[PDB]
RNA sequence: AGCGAGA
């Protein structure tokens, strides 16, 4: 399931301590990993290893629906009329300064 | 990834890491017994780790001439 | 430009032979094999400590 | 007994005797302090670290004898030889122009 | 750390341990070299003349 | 040989040769590099580095 | 077929230096020819330089004699660039006695028989009033650069002080070649190098002595027949 | 490499009685032992104690 | 080809691992081995014990790590893994 | 060493050894290489980033003070030769001789073990010597030229090895 | 008087291939003389090779030879490579000819005297179709390699095209030195040569023979104040 | 304990 040793060349041992080498892995290309709000840098790296919730919390679709986006400064908010469902949830308090992701 | 570490069932490597006040009272309340299974703990108590050349398959092989090589004797 | 100017009039040093050129680089011999360097190199005199 | 510490050696420049019982000023307690000087030559070798002005630093990889040293139309051996792949990407090309 | 006369005058008399000037007024003045000192570095603190 | 292309070679060498195979070929690969850059004639003088003739005009 | 054995031509430009056109060469040789002889001249040359001196009021090298005006460091200094040739083997010792003011120059040394001073002229230190210079300094047949010796290796005490020696006496020996490079194929390489010594010996005896330590090897080459 | 890592932080640095018997092993060529507990697990537990 | 190795790197190494599974277990292997030799030199002083080595002819100065080594190249030993 | 000029009876016993061996007496010096062959070594350089910063090496001796490293393995220490001191430790066990002798020697560490690119692989200078080894210009002396009608294409050579020999005249260019 | 004697030993690998090694040397020696002994064998012992040929039917188009599969240039590579020894110093003439298809090997060919052939067994040619194949070889002897001289005379011989001559005999020498004994001995060169050659003289001969030359060269330096 | 420095 691991796969193969990147190093070896061939298929893993029974004794290869592969966390070591992950972790080792993940943290050579420090440093060298520069940067250039929403981090992308090693902050960034961090975080998402760190389960911290983004600064920029993009908002992200939930269940299949129409959007029902209202104009807000900062609150942009927000609605999804749920395609089966319940009842279309909307977004008090979203940032208007971002850019919608591109859909479909 | 730290609540992760910090929540492995061995208080001599989660001492090892961080915050050590905090985590041996904890292990102390609850009586914690290490079982002394990783490689941070092996390391620290000077006792060979259970990897690589250390796992219980390689680290007692038995190794012995053939019949032959004791015929060649 | 100075430099280059300077560089180009480099009068010579014991013979008549200007032993590098305008461009700052002269043709080396190679001590090990003998024969002389394909190309030109620079070379000159520096300060280090 | 005071003894060369390890890695040491050279020349015995000067001592000097401040004591007690030439009734120098010594600290409480200590009845003769004697301090010897060694001095050493040091001459380059491999492993020592040059550098010129420009920010261009290394350490001797090797010291070759006179002979098998690139030497110009005229005869005279180069003294040094730096590498040229140092000097564009470390953006110092003032040594060159030096 | 190099030794600055003072004052005019004619050196009277030079050695490596030290300089005897005459001023340009009868007075003479002797500036005594350091010799071989020891720095603070390890190094020396030799003047000359 | 571009450094790219020396790597896609070394990276086949070693997938199909046994190791020692890929150590002695990279040895043998340093010593002629080395000799060959020697006699390469790369130097950098200022008369090598031509700024561009159109600089003002732009 | 070149079926033609060089020869080697002698001209003389200065008492010191000499140029050497040694012709006809098969082509493309001369190079290496020059190259080997120029590396003998530069490595392989017996020589002979002071190794070791000895001040009267002197214990060590890193001190000053009063009434001199350079440090003991300089004055070894300006003995390294002595030139002087010896004829035995065994270490020899020339006497160097100065007083008063004056200039100790080369010229001022008592060689033995034998050994000679071949830059009179050299400055070795000045002197004043209150000077007093006397020196005994040691030559050493040998070749090559020897570092200085130590005290303890021999029973020399204290005085002695030991000094970097150079045993060679090639001061500059280059070569250039104009090989013909015809179209019909009759071609040969006519070798000018061109060796300058420090006085101590004429070139023509430091081509000799290379000439000889080359033929010795490659005599070994042929013995393999 | 697990062996070497054991040697090195046990008889190389800390255990005080494996640490003479290597070098009792190595002078006379016997094998090397087996290694001990290093000194330091034992102060970190009467530190704690 | 592989051109013979000169130093520490001969018998080489990729034809060691076919004689076992693992690198690790190679290691282990040679190390035993190499004890067993080793242990067998000291003791031949005394009396004859169960030690026994080594099956190749051995180099006049050469550790015994390397003798071990030369024997597996040539399948002189056998293992059982635990 | 005190062991093996025991052995060899340069000196009587352990402790007229150890004198032997503080004052660096003449003889103490075949003995050593004697000694050091076939015995691995550790090369660590600070930090070790990765797997690949320390790697095991057969010792050879040099003469004045300086570790003379490898230059293909420079990359994988990130050691660059200004000033970076390098340390050494010794293996002592047979397992740990076995370990560095086997897992870790610099020639069986190639291969980055985070995205396999092999770290041993030529750089900087050498890079450089082969491509302008391997690269082509045309116009060069000695090129190949089909013309017929006059004289043959004499671009073509029996051999490589009559390829170098033209080389070595100042015939056919590289 | 030489502290250290040089010691001259060989490994031999093949019929005619083999690695001589010279320990110990002065510092450095192990270039001033492997420099040589390379260029003197590469560019020093006499040698035969075929200087220029012409084939019947081939006057202008150097393209093919009619009745043979093997194009011109093939045919030029193979005389090329055609080991020969030869006596007289003027240019001896050779005659080949074959009629008829099959394989026609250097074997074939009728030296007169004073010129030897040390590979009969070569394949050089393909004949078909009842072809007939005549070829005449200008070969005389030299030393180096000489590349192909264009012919002085225009029309003297139209048929006679040049080829470039390998007179020298050995292949390939390579060297590299080796730095044994650092510290007993302060660090003395070894010298390694690599020498491939023809089977024309064995590698041992052919560096007795570069030696010798060396020695009458360099006896020349000598010469001039022998009492050095 | 405090300073300064190399990578
Ligand atoms: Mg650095
Ligand atoms: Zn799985």
């Amino acid at each position: 399931c691991y796969g193969r040793s990147m190093a070896t060349g061939k298929l893993v041992d029974i004794g290869e301590a592969v966390g070591i080498v992950a972790a080792q892995s993940i943290g050579e290309p420090g440093t060298q990993l520069t940067m250039r709000d929403i981090t992308g840098g090693l902050p960034r790296v961090q975080e998402l290893f760190e389960a911290r919730v983004p600064r920029g919390k993009a908002p992200i679709a939930d269940v299949t629906g129409r959007v029902r986006l209202e104009d807000g400064e900062r609150f942009y908010k927000i609605t999804i009329v749920p395609d089966d469902g319940g009842e279309e949830v909307v977004y008090d308090k979203i940032s208007k300064r971002q850019r919608l992701r591109v859909f479909k | 990834i730290t609540k992760a570490s910090l929540a492995t069932d061995s208080w001599l490597s989660a001492a090892s890491f961080q915050e050590t006040t905090r985590v041996l009272t904890d292990a102390a309340i609850n009586c914690r017994s290490d079982k002394l299974n990783g490689l941070k703990e092996n390391v620290i108590i000077g006792k060979l780790i259970p990897a690589g050349t250390g796992i219980n398959r390689y680290r007692n092989i038995a190794v012995q001439p053939t019949e032959e090589a004791r015929a060649a004797a | 430009a100075e430099l280059q100017g300077l560089l180009s009039c480099t009068l010579p040093n014991r013979d008549g032979d200007v032993l590098v050129d305008a461009d700052g680089k002269a043709m080396l011999f190679d001590g090990r094999s003998g024969e002389p360097f394909p190309y030109p190199v620079t070379v000159g005199y520096m300060y280090i400590m | 007994s005071l003894k060369v510490p390890h890695g040491e050696s050279g020349k015995v420049i000067g001592i000097r005797v401040f004591s007690r019982e030439d009734e120098d000023e010594l600290p409480a307690g200590v009845n003769e302090l004697v301090r010897v000087y060694v001095a050493q030559k040091r001459k380059i070798s491999d492993g020592d670290k040059l550098a010129g002005r420009h920010g261009n630093k290394g350490v001797i990889g090797k010291i070759l004898p006179v002979e098998d040293m690139p030497f110009l139309a005229d005869g005279t051996p180069v003294d040094i030889i730096l590498n040229t792949h140092g000097v564009p990407r470390r953006m110092n090309i003032g040594q060159i122009l030096e | 750390d190099v030794v600055v006369a003072e004052e005019s005058g004619v050196i009277e008399e030079v050695s490596a341990d030290y300089i005897t000037v005459m001023h340009d007024n009868g007075t003479r003045r002797t500036y005594r070299m350091r010799k071989f000192a020891r720095s603070n570095h390890g190094t020396c603190a030799n003047q000359c003349p | 040989m571009h450094k790219k292309v020396q790597a896609a070679i070394i990276n086949d060498l070693a997938e199909r040769y046994p190791m020692i195979v890929v150590a002695q070929t990279v040895d043998k690969l340093k010593d002629a590099g080395f000799y060959w850059a020697t006699r390469s004639g790369v130097t950098v003088s200022m008369a090598d580095v031509l700024v561009p003739p159109r600089k003002k005009e732009i | 077929l070149i079926s033609q054995r060089p020869t080697l031509s002698e001209d003389v430009l200065t008492d010191n230096r000499s140029q050497f056109v040694i012709e006809p060469l098969e082509p493309g040789f001369g190079y290496t020819l020059g190259n080997s002889l120029r590396r003998t001249l530069l490595s392989s040359i017996p020589g002979a330089a002071v190794t070791s001196i000895r001040i009267d009021g002197v214990l060590h090298e890193f001190t000053t004699v009063p009434g001199v005006k350079e440090d003991v460091t300089e004055i070894i200094l300006n003995l390294k660039s002595l030139v002087v040739s010896s004829e035995e083997d065994e270490p020899v010792t020339m006497y160097l006695r100065k007083q008063g003011p004056g200039e100790v120059t080369a010229g001022d040394i008592v060689p033995p028989a034998g050994v000679t001073v071949h830059n009179p002229g050299m400055h070795i230190a000045t002197l004043n009033d209150k000077g007093k210079l006397e020196v005994e300094l040691v030559v050493e047949r040998g070749r090559g650069y020897v570092p200085a010796v130590q005290n303890r290796a021999s029973g020399a005490e204290i005085g002695r002080i030991p000094v970097d020696s150079i045993y060679s006496p090639v001061l500059k020996v280059t070569y250039k070649v104009d090989a013909t490079r015809v179209e019909q194929r009759t071609d040969f390489d006519k070798l000018i190098l061109d060796v300058e010594t420090k006085n101590s010996i004429s070139p023509r005896d430091a081509l000799a002595s290379a000439g000889k330590t080359l033929v010795e090897l490659f005599g070994l080459a042929r013995e393999l027949n | 490499a697990a062996y070497t890592l054991q040697e090195l932080l046990t008889i190389k640095s800390d255990d005080t009685v494996g640490r003479v018997k290597v070098y009792e092993a190595i002078v006379k060529g016997e094998n090397i032992p087996e290694p001990g507990i290093p000194e330091s697990f034992k102060v970190l537990l009467k530190e704690l104690q | 080809g592989y051109d013979t190795p000169l130093g520490i790197t001969n018998p080489p190494i990729d034809e060691l691992l076919d004689r076992v599974s693992s690198k690790y277990a190679l290691v282990i292997y040679a190390a035993k081995r190499a004890r067993q030799i080793n242990d067998y030199y000291n003791q031949l002083g005394e009396g004859i014990l169960e030690y026994v080595g080594p099956l190749v002819e051995p180099g006049l100065q050469e550790k015994p790590l390397s003798i071990a080594l030369r024997e597996i190249h040539a399948d002189l030993l056998e293992h059982t893994e635990g | 060493v005190m062991k093996r000029l025991v052995d060899l009876n340069h000196a009587q016993n352990i402790k007229s050894a150890k004198r032997m061996v503080e004052r660096q007496r003449p003889q103490v010096w075949d003995v050593l290489e004697e000694v050091i062959a076939e015995h691995p070594v550790l090369l660590n350089r600070a930090p070790t980033l990765h797997r690949l910063g320390i790697q095991a090496f057969e010792p050879m001796l040099v003469e004045g003070k300086a570790i003379q490293l490898h230059p293909l393995v420079c990359e994988a220490f990130n050691a660059d030769f200004d000033g970076d001191q390098m340390a050494v430790h010794l293996p002592l066990s047979a397992e740990a001789q076995a370990e560095a002798r086997i897992l870790m020697l610099s020639s069986n560490n190639i291969l980055s073990p985070a995205s396999g690119r092999p770290l041993a692989m030529p750089r900087l200078d050498m890079v450089t010597g082969l491509y302008y080894l391997t690269t082509e210009v045309p116009g060069d002396t000695g090129e190949y030229q089909p013309a017929s009608g006059d004289h043959p294409e004499t671009g073509v050579y029996s051999s490589p090895a009559e390829a170098i020999m033209a080389a070595d005249r100042g015939v056919l260019s590289v």
